[PDB]
RNA sequence: ACGGAAGGGCACCACCAGGAGUGGAGCCUGCGGCUUAAUUUGACUCAACACGGGGAAACUCACCAGGUCCAGACACAAUAAGGAUUGACAGAUUGAGAGCUCUUUCUUGAUUUUGUGGGUGGUGGUGCAUGGCCGUUCUUAGUUGGUGGAGUGAUUUGUCUGCUUAAUUGCGAUAACGAACGAGACCUUAACCUACUAAAUAGUGGUGCUAGCAUUUGCUGGUUAUCCACUUCUUAGAGGGACUAUCGGUUUCAAGCCGAUGGAAGUUUGAGGCAAUAACAGGUCUGUGAUGCCCUUAGACGUUCUGGGCCGCACGCGCGCUACACUGACGGAGCCAGCGAGUCUAACCUUGGCCGAGAGGUCUUGGUAAUCUUGUGAAACUCCGUCGUGCUGGGGAUAGAGCAUUGUAAUUAUUGCUCUUCAACGAGGAAUUCCUAGUAAGCGCAAGUCAUCAGCUUGCGUUGAUUACGUCCCUGCCCUUUGUACACAC
């Protein structure tokens, strides 16, 4: 029960906060950006990163602390909010994981 | 910070059953969402956890994340009397 | 105490803050998305807010 | 059986689709409709000045969202209505179907 | 910032600790063995009889009510 | 780089021909200085001064007089359940039902307290230690490799003599060839579509019901479940359309330019967005949980409560609003827009009815919005009258009293309304700003800030001129040649 005009703000106020999160959390992952697909019975996340391995942990482990995160902060319902993560294509077509692996190499003491 | 015992373990019971907590960085709140204690006691008790290395934070648009490792886990069975696997936030 | 936090906030300039930066002067308190004005032009193209004329 | 349905988006391309393929299965399923109204699109401007402190020339920006609606009206058993709720979703694109 | 004058009051004061006096506890014993009551308990159904009222001069205070009862013997 | 050197080409942040003006008065607002407990502070030619989206009651807030709290994590050591420590009625005390502190005893029970190290916070300093962003140099057309060529070299050619262009844009010439960036192309918007798709969230016509006048057919209207039909106007989505088209002149007769016709549109159609290389020791640590160093870190520069200040005024500047009246003030009638905003776990935009001179109050209503506020019945404008050249019914500051609203609180008036008071100002000196068509100017409306407070800004539309269509005289810009004893570079 919002405007449309609210409606739409939040969703790209969501979508930055998200954004935010993600390359403040999964920056040694190679994140690589999200996209945000609300649907009936639920709203996915697809994040687009290169260590898929390393973002699922064990078990499913760490998708499942963020997805814990998530519903907890913006107030979602258990079961109405999930998390996929996908190899991004083009891992050199992508200038926020250069500046991440130029950011690391810098930090190790590279030239 | 001194605390009420029973503030903090809901604070520590509350973290082992879910696996994680958001605290609004708004002190003076008196309520925390799916906690009865304070927002204050909740995030001064984990920067407490965090300092030694059992929890890890980030700040986020002032939200506070939380998060805990194998030695949180292990720490807080320890701590709140539970058996061997009884259960963390990793049931698939 | 009952004092330490005693002043209202229900208006004014104090009421109201960034939920990025934590700041009260600039706010953009249009459509509700309560950001102050750099944090906005930093993050428009995400919002979705873009420059066409 | 009047039911509504608008979608609300910021990508015409995704909405066109939209509108699209709904009429199509509408049509060939044979069913009496009121075409695609296509609202105003509606611009959310916010002006701001371009820097972050005061000095300079005194330049703004103007930032604009172009929030485009459309509606479609449907007589439609419970069958196709259910199905048509079940499928119509693209990202980005925000729907909303009402009876009455 | 130049310099602190502190023209208030040399007046760093800060209040007791909780003053740590001797052993307390006392209702009081006779000798083998009956028991006596010191420090006069509430009159509150939520009082279990384990708590002590105070009395400073003219008031008793409570502890579990931990100020409401006021009508001094 | 500079030149009071030359040549060529440009710009209403330059001029010409003019328009509206500012500077002069009152007031609003910002800056300085002065004052002050504090009157926080940054910014000083263009590129500071209605800028910090900065319209400050409290908060904001950084400053002043005072008073609380600790949010000093973690490790170690000490104290220590014969109790570490916490809190507290009443009174004194304090602006203060702040135990803050004291009197007196009660309460709690390992979370703490003291010390050591070590951290945390800081609208504290450094914008000359930085990031990012912005502005400016610079709104001009400029910048750069590779390979060849010239030169011992720094460097140069390419990147050009001429003609052209808004444009190193092109024609072309040619020790250069082929490329890249910028410009342009691009994107958005405004203008055309009686051709497509359609649409009680936009309209129109007809037919039913119905009101009035005429009555002789007709004219003006109303009418949600009266339907029927359509899409010219309105909305969009996909497309078309202009490409200087055609013609005539002019030019080595090439690029192109001028004129006319047609056309909705013929100044790169109009206005913008994006916008190169190199730089400023420009601004900003007071946007940032962006940040190095320094300082401070529990009678803290943290944080918070109360109250003041940021408005303080003998003066000097800047942006503006009102006006100095008949091309007018007032009173009645007439009466026309567009860009937009709006309530959820809330209380927003408010119609309509009633009360009130007024402000406004109250009972309801609609709208999460092309549907309701809202045809936003705006204002200037027009028509009828009053006034009559009189600092006058021009002008409306300065003051007194009262009534309301916002808000915890308005006292150095928050604002609104009523009456009364009725100041300068008689077109503004030396100076100086903006502007070439739906533009200047006049006129108001929405939004931003916002509980309330517009004289400001961002946009919107309404009425709509004069005068160039040129030049390099002033102020500057670009390219070439030239001189230089300059290189933080006249
Ligand atoms: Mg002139
Ligand atoms: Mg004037
Ligand atoms: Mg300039
Ligand atoms: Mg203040
Ligand atoms: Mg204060
Ligand atoms: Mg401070
Ligand atoms: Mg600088
Ligand atoms: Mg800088
Ligand atoms: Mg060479
Ligand atoms: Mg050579
Ligand atoms: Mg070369
Ligand atoms: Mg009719
Ligand atoms: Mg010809
Ligand atoms: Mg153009
Ligand atoms: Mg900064
Ligand atoms: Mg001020
Ligand atoms: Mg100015
Ligand atoms: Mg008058
Ligand atoms: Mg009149
Ligand atoms: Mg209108
Ligand atoms: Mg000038
Ligand atoms: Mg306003
Ligand atoms: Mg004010
Ligand atoms: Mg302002
Ligand atoms: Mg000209
Ligand atoms: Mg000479
Ligand atoms: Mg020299
Ligand atoms: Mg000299
Ligand atoms: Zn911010
Ligand atoms: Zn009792």
């Amino acid at each position: 029960l919002i405007s449309k005009k609210r409606k739409l703000v939040a969703d790209g106020v969501f979508y930055a906060e998200l954004n935010e999160f993600f390359t403040r959390e999964l920056a040694e992952e190679g994140y690589s950006g999200v996209e945000v697909r609300v649907t009936p019975t639920k709203t996915e996340v697809i994040i687009r990163a290169t260590r898929t391995q390393d973002v699922l942990g064990e078990n499913g482990r760490r998708i499942n602390e963020l997805t814990l995160l998530v519903q907890k902060r913006f107030k979602y319902a258990p079961g109405t909010i999930v998390l996929y993560a996908e190899r991004v294509q083009d891992r050199g077509l992508s200038a926020v994981a250069q500046a991440e692996s130029m950011k690391f190499k810098l930090l190790n003491g590279l030239a | 910070m001194l605390m009420p015992k029973e503030d903090r373990n809901k604070i520590h019971q509350y973290l082992f059953q879910e696996g994680v907590v958001v605290a609004k960085k708004d002190f003076n709140q008196a309520k925390h969402e799916e906690i009865d204690t304070k927002n204050l006691y909740v995030i001064k008790a984990l920067q407490s956890l965090t300092s030694k290395g059992y929890v890890k934070t980030q700040f986020s648009w002032q939200y506070y994340y939380y998060t805990l490792t194998e030695e949180g886990v292990e720490y807080l069975r320890e701590y709140l009397n539970l058996p061997e696997h009884i259960v963390p936030g990793t049931y698939i | 105490e009952n004092v330490w936090f005693s002043h209202p906030r229900r208006y004014g300039k104090g009421s109201r803050q960034c939920r990025v930066c934590s700041s009260h002067t600039g706010l953009i308190r249009k459509y509700g998305l309560n950001i102050c004005r750099q944090c906005f032009r930093e993050k428009a193209n995400d919002i979705g807010f873009n420059k066409f004329r | 059986i009047k039911i509504r349905i608008t979608l609300t988006s910021t990508k015409v391309k995704q909405l066109e689709n939209v509108s699209s393929n709904i009429v199509k299965n509408a049509e060939q399923h044979n069913l009496v409709k009121k075409g695609p109204v296509r609202l105003p699109t509606k611009v959310l401007k916010i002006s701001t000045r371009k820097t972050p402190n005061g000095e300079g020339s005194k330049t703004w920006e103007t930032y604009e969202m172009r929030i485009h609606k459309r509606y479609i009206d449907l007589e439609a058993p419970v069958q196709i209505v259910k199905r048509i709720t079940q499928i119509t979703i693209e990202p980005g694109v925000d729907v909303e179907v009402v009876v009455a | 910032r130049k310099k602190k004058v502190y023209t208030t009051p040399k007046k760093i004061k800060h209040k007791h600790k909780a003053v740590k006096l001797a052993v307390l506890s006392y209702y009081k014993v006779d000798a083998e063995g009956k028991v006596t009551k010191l420090r006069r308990e509430c009159s509150n159904p939520t009082c279990g009889a384990g708590v002590f009222l105070a009395n400073h001069k003219d008031r008793l205070y409570c502890g579990k009510c931990h100020s409401v009862y006021k009508v001094n013997a």
